[PDB]
């Protein structure tokens, strides 16, 4: 049977062109441990072979690795091209003969068998503002002291970078809402100074417990250098713990010089919400030490046993339980009493 | 014939040049090598201490300071060192590729207890990296104070230093660049002798200034607060450390609110040495399958400082959430101590790792509570590491539980199910699915329950991976129960009313199979089905139904291979059901009868909906039952 | 007040053996260090041969030649370069850290075309790495035929050899260790030089000796073969590089027996210079998404030397089937030449390529018909590249193309919408679900399409990842239709015809409410739905349908967040169905007729299935059907 030219196509058969048909002729080494792959691409080319269109006698070429060389059935995506079905080999078998392993004749290669994990991949939804979120529920005070945290970690972490986010309003802030699991908040700007950004998110905390912040309402929104003509501070609701009514008081606060800074803020939150009470806390008692601190992450854990269901909590306390001073907890479990026994 | 011997000699400037510049990565390094070689003095003068104490009366304590000076741009390091006399210094600071603290180790006897940082010759020098001139002043006994100086400008000037009396000690003093004025503060130089140096066996006290001068209201006139807080409680011998002590080293490594779950400690004393301790957690993180480029977080230590972290190698990638630190009394380190020379020590370590670990699950099973909570929370790890490594797979296979029929409401080990199983019994029936309860009451497992066989049920999408190459536990096979090829102990009388049903039913599986056409390859007479008139079941080679779905519903997904394996469907029919039996009495009746079509299309529907198949278009099946609807009401 | 100045000398002999063990990582390096030295004189005596062609005169050709010869385990590197004189060999590899190569160049002109390969001073002694004597025979113009010798015992012998004349050229001959005799044969050998090295100017020619002597049939008496026989295209300009060498390019860089797709030659000319060459594959790799622990298939090249590979901090995960190089003609290199210093330098690499390839991608979908295959193979990762970055979202979304009700057959781009968008259209409506088919005669569309407005099939699961986050385009916002709140610009009668027809059905849907219990979160009349009595959906706020079945599918899944974000379904209810209008008169007749509570449990069983959610245990809607089969049947 005559043939075409010679040339080499990958590095694991050869291509003439008979007459016209192309003779994709295979070129088999059993010398090398690769050549039980090429024994493999023996097998998984010729897919549709006949049964009996084998014409290599037996004293030539052996029975046992051509019994089940006719292919029943195979998909064989990878490899196009393919040759009749025969096969030669000398009658005193090349140098290096085959083992015969006699290894799984009756056995199929089931095709696809090779599969894989995939990468893994989060998902996070981002439905609604704040605005929105709030305007259809609102949340009890403890998961909203956990979103004004949220909110504090987060412009602390901003303003220490060097820029300083001036507006930052309701719209502004997205709501990453899970359906039941509890609303993971994160701050953004998709809607176009020190401690004023504070100030902004002191009125939205007081927006996010229920009652209209009055510095949204009547005016003096993008920032307080306006200073407000109530001189006062509006009532939040009593149902609030006083502690956190104590922070909102102090954080819009007019004096700029008392203003609480976005970390001594966001670790008495810390202090109030983790922290059990303890008359520790309370009386500027427990001496300010990184002992304490351990001491205080070894009672951090008493909110998880009853405030578990809460996603949030857990991720919280896992992204900001290490990320916290001793100088910063020492002002923080100093004012948080200074304040409420008022001596 | 005239052979002219020599002997090298080097070019001193550019060698400093490299060594400053070429050797180390990120500069922060710097800290690292001024505090070994400052640790290493110490333990120096420590030893000589134990035979005589008199030379320990110019200096009792052993201790590290840092004051930053942001005044004058100066970070000093002053320590209570043995330091050097006149010739030491010149001998050690001038010769490059010198290190005094080899000769001394080499010089002292054989067995002796010291564990020096380094033996080199060349780390002081690296202080040069954030620093243009470096003074050094060291006052050690035999001499007196004296002076070091030098701007890596090829000299140096020793001169006797007529300042305070520092007594037995050393302190350098660095002065930095405008560009490297960072490394003045507190914070970056907490985090620094945190990550790296933070076990040394000496307080490192830092030395800030921060007095608020607000007039009694002044506050922290001068703040001494310790950084090395926590001891390397590894290199103590274990039977001693209480369970407690684990707590405490625990918390303080990984910033934590709760103790750990267990622990196991070990050592290895073969010719390669290193000591271990490895903490499973008692919280699963919630970003720990989230790839956080945090591999594994076993740190790796050489003679207790920081010398790599997330190196994949050291440990695979399913045990993971394994946290803990590998200390090394020495091993082969590149010149900047950040990797190893050959990785071919890793493997081994990672052996060592992975059999100890998991000893330390299998004692952990040894307790039913805490190992449920352990299951509870890290089940997909073993189950990932079963479907990834395929030689602790025979002994990863016993730690998996699993719910079974006779179960109840608690998990249950493979050597429960084989326990349990009956004489005849002689292979595993498992069944996998999406949810417990729909695979509870699933048809398939009928015939199964009502004989009195244990079927176990797999309702997470991991489980799939996991089975597929657990093909088989302590000579029994496991078998899926919606397979084609299915079969149960029976008796004779069982196989002839099967022969004579199918004698019955012969014909009306191939008027039921010309219809449906294309749909399903074949229509066959069920020994599985009891209360149910037909369930649809895959072929015996190729996906299942919940394996097609998982990976057709799976991200990142080829479409190719989605085409290429999908799975062969089969239906079968109960014989016993009497909407079987009527539909064959209408079947051999009318041969052909547009009723018996449509009615064996929505049976075929309902089948494929219940056998956890997802219909192709769902339309056309709720147009059928809304007109079944409409007729009943009169519409 | 006395200053005694000095100057650094070292330590020879722990100097070399730092040098020796402690700089490479793997024993391989030594070849680069070797050939590139070899070329570096090789491009030494071609600049000279510029002014002045006589100094040429002694060997014509400028080559490399390896012999390894198995018989002595000697592996000679000879070359035809400028060599070196006696002093020269004495002051260059005598001098630990001086490099005759950097004097020469900086002794050079300002303005001169040579790149020479190291200036450190060290590469040369890495040689010991895998030897015990190193004999470096060389004669060049000026001078006689030296030879030097050295065991790296800190002394070296010079002698003036009396071997056969070698004219202007240099051969070193290493005697490897018995350890590393594997490097003696070719296949490592190959594998070496291709991997590094293999972008040399000037031909590389192995020598093996496998000559059979099998007796005239005696074969390969001594093979002379070339390895560099690709040239670096990227160092020549661009304009003139035709469409054509860029393919046998990619197919010598990465073996393929077909073309790239398209080609993108790029460089930058700032204070960080570098040239860039990027090919996009016209096959998608299978194993691609499959971690194959290769994050970058991008190559970086320094001076045509290879440097470090899979480095992910180069090029972003998303663009990963990208593979090319990058030569940069000076940077930061760590001793060992496999690491920069500062990575600050992979960002505005990686910057810049990104911002390049988007650009390429733009251009590229200027011609549909190859857009089009190269959007049907690697359309996930621009979905995977919109999920992850969020500063060229806006620049990806333009690549994006879909299936419309109104495309026909063939994608179309969002572009294409906002033109065909209506005068009062105000948002972009998609539907998202398994397959095109199923998606194109669901409920939610019917009311749409029949309005005449388009909308968007997204049948891949890796759509939700993406739409989740693209909110918006261009002004107008994406909105799916199978959500709560849907609205649709309509007439004032048509507002009038929805709240007549809530008063009319307004205790119906209360009826309905109180059965169902717990199982919807509400029932209101619809205004999506025609020719279907009913359809369910989910809030406006939560997971989809089709979004909660994906990720309850998807492995790795943490079981918690799966309960936490369940969606809240609400049932919605066509007026206009003549199955609507009589259960309202059976409802209103009877209050509580078990007729109808069985009916609408059923409704919203087929409803709940249409809708794309999988039924909770579907046993019992497959019973219903049955009991209604029987009643037909009169069983
Ligand atoms: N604080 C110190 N007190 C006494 N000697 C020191 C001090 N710091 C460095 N040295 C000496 O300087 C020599 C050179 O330091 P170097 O070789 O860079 O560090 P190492 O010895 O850890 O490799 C060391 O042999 C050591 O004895
Ligand atoms: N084949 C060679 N022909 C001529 N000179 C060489 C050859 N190989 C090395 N040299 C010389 O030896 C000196 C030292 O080599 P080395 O510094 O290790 O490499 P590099 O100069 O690339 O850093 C170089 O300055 C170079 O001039």
């Amino acid at each position: 049977y005559l043939i075409g030219q010679s040339i080499g196509k990958g590095c694991s058969a050869a291509v003439y062109e008979a007459t016209p048909l192309a003779i994709k002729m295979m070129w088999n080494i059993s010398a090398g441990s690769s050549s039980e792959a090429i024994l493999n691409t023996m097998s998984q080319e010729l897919v549709p072979a006949s049964r009996v269109a084998l014409a290599g006698e037996y004293g030539a070429v052996t029975y046992r690795k051509s019994k089940r060389g006719p292919k029943q059935l195979a998909p064989h995506p990878n490899i196009i091209r393919v040759l009749r079905a025969f096969t030669s080999s000398v009658p005193l078998l090349p140098g290096a003969l085959v083992d015969y392993p006699d290894v799984l004749p009756s056995r199929l290669h089931p095709e696809g068998l090779g599969h894989g994990r995939t990468l893994f991949l989060v998902m996070k939804n981002y439905p609604c503002t704040l605005r929105q979120y709030l305007c259809v529920n609102t949340p009890s005070p403890r998961l909203a002291a956990m979103m004004l945290l949220q909110l504090l970690e987060g412009v602390d972490h901003l303003v220490q970078q060097g820029i300083a986010h001036r507006d930052l309003k309701s719209d502004n802030i997205l709501v990453e809402l899970d359906p039941d699991g509890c609303p993971w908040l994160v701050i953004a700007d998709f809607g176009c100074y020190s401690k004023a950004d504070a100030w902004a998110v002191g009125a939205i905390a007081y927006e996010i417990f229920g009652l209209v912040n009055p510095f949204y309402g009547q005016g003096k929104a993008h920032l307080e250098s306006r200073s407000y003509q109530e001189a006062q501070l509006p009532a939040l609701p009593e149902s609030v713990p006083p502690d956190v009514r104590q922070l909102v008081r102090a954080l819009l606060q007019r004096e700029a010089s008392k203003r609480p800074s976005a970390r001594v803020a966001a670790n008495v939150l810390h202090l109030s919400l983790w922290g059990e009470h303890i008359l520790a806390l309370k009386n500027l008692k427990l001496d300010k030490m990184v002992g304490w601190l351990l001491q205080q992450s070894a009672a951090t854990l008493l909110a998880n046993r009853l405030t578990e269901k809460c996603c949030v909590e857990t991720k919280m306390k896992m992204l900001f339980l290490a990320n916290l001073e001793c100088e910063t907890l020492c002002q923080a479990a100093l004012l948080l009493c200074s304040w409420r026994a008022a001596l | 014939e005239e052979v002219e011997t020599f002997a090298f000699q080097a070019e001193i400037a550019q060698l400093m040049s490299l060594i400053i510049n070429t050797f180390y990565s990120n500069k922060e390094i710097f800290l690292r090598e001024l505090i070994s070689n400052s640790s290493d003095a110490l333990d120096k003068i420590r030893y000589e201490s134990l035979t005589d104490p008199s030379k320990l009366d110019s200096g009792k304590e052993l201790h590290i300071n840092l004051i930053p000076n942001k005044q004058d741009r100066t970070l000093t390091i002053v320590d209570t060192g043995i330091g050097m006399t006149k010739a030491d210094l010149i001998n050690n600071l001038g010769t490059i590729a010198k290190s005094g603290t080899k000769a001394f180790m080499e010089a002292l006897q054989a067995g002796a207890d010291i564990s020096m940082i380094g033996q080199f010759g060349v780390g002081f020098y690296s202080a040069y990296l954030v620093a243009e001139k470096v003074t050094v002043i060291t006052k050690h006994n035999d001499d007196e104070q004296y002076a070091w100086e030098s701007s890596a400008g090829g000299s140096f000037t020793v001169r006797t230093d007529t300042g305070e009396p520092m007594g037995r000690g050393t302190k350098v003093i660095l002065h930095l660049k405008e560009d490297q004025t960072e490394y003045l503060e507190e914070r970056r130089i907490k985090e620094i002798v945190k990550k790296h140096s933070q076990f040394i066996g000496y307080p490192i006290t830092l030395f800030v200034e921060k007095e608020r001068d607000k007039e009694k209201i002044k506050e922290k006139y001068i703040d001494q607060e310790e950084l090395n807080k926590t001891k390397p409680i590894w290199t103590r011998n274990p039977d001693d450390i209480t369970n407690e002590e684990y707590g405490e080293f625990y918390k303080s490594l990984t910033n934590d609110w709760e103790d750990h779950l267990a622990v196991k400690h070990f050592s290895v004393e073969g010719q390669l040495e290193f000591r271990a301790l490895l903490f499973v957690p008692r919280r699963a993180p919630f970003d720990l399958f989230e790839n956080r480029k945090k591999k594994n977080n076993i740190k790796l230590y050489v003679r207790r400082v920081f010398i790599m972290d997330n190196c994949e190698e050291l440990i695979p990638e399913y045990l993971n959430f394994i946290r803990g630190v590998v200390d090394s009394e020495d091993l082969p380190l590149n010149i900047s101590r950040e990797m190893l020379q050959q990785s071919k020590i890793l493997k081994v370590i990672r052996k060592n790792l992975v059999k100890k670990c998991l000893e330390l699950f299998t004692e952990l099973a040894e307790d039913k509570e805490n190992y449920k909570k352990f299951y509870e929370q890290f089940s997909k790890n073993i189950k990932l590491g079963i479907h990834e490594d395929s030689q602790n797979r025979k002994k990863l296979s016993e730690l998996l539980r699993y719910y079974t029929s006779a179960s109840g409401d608690e998990m249950v080990s493979l050597k429960d199910y084989c326990t349990r199983m009956k004489e005849n019994q002689k292979h595993i029936y498992y069944i996998t699915g999406e949810t417990k309860d729909q695979v509870a009451n699933s048809a398939f497992v009928e015939r199964l329950r009502k004989h009195g066989l244990e079927v176990i049920y797999m309702i997470e999408p991991i489980d799939e991976y996991c089975v597929q190459q657990l093909k088989e536990f302590e000579g029994k096979t496991l078998v899926s129960v919606t397979k084609e090829g299915l079969e149960l102990p029976e008796d004779e009388e069982e196989k002839k009313k099967q022969e004579e049903k199918k004698t019955k039913f012969e014909n009306l599986c191939k008027i039921m199979k010309d219809i449906l056409e294309k749909k399903v390859e074949k229509v066959v007479v069920s020994n599985r089905l009891v209360t149910s008139p037909c369930c649809i079941v895959t072929s015996t080679y190729g996906w299942t139904a919940n394996m097609e779905r998982i990976m057709k519903a799976q991200a990142l997904r080829d479409n190719s291979t989605m085409g290429y394996m999908a799975a062969k469907k089969h239906l079968e029919i109960n014989p016993d059901h009497s909407i079987i039996e009527t539909l064959r009495q209408k079947a051999e009746a009318d041969k052909n009868d547009k009723s018996v079509k449509d009615l064996v299309i929505l049976l075929y529907e309902t089948a494929l909906l219940s056998s956890g198949f997802s219909l192709e278009d769902p339309q056309t099946h709720a147009n059928r039952i809304y007109r079944m609807i409409k007729l009943g009401l009169g519409i």
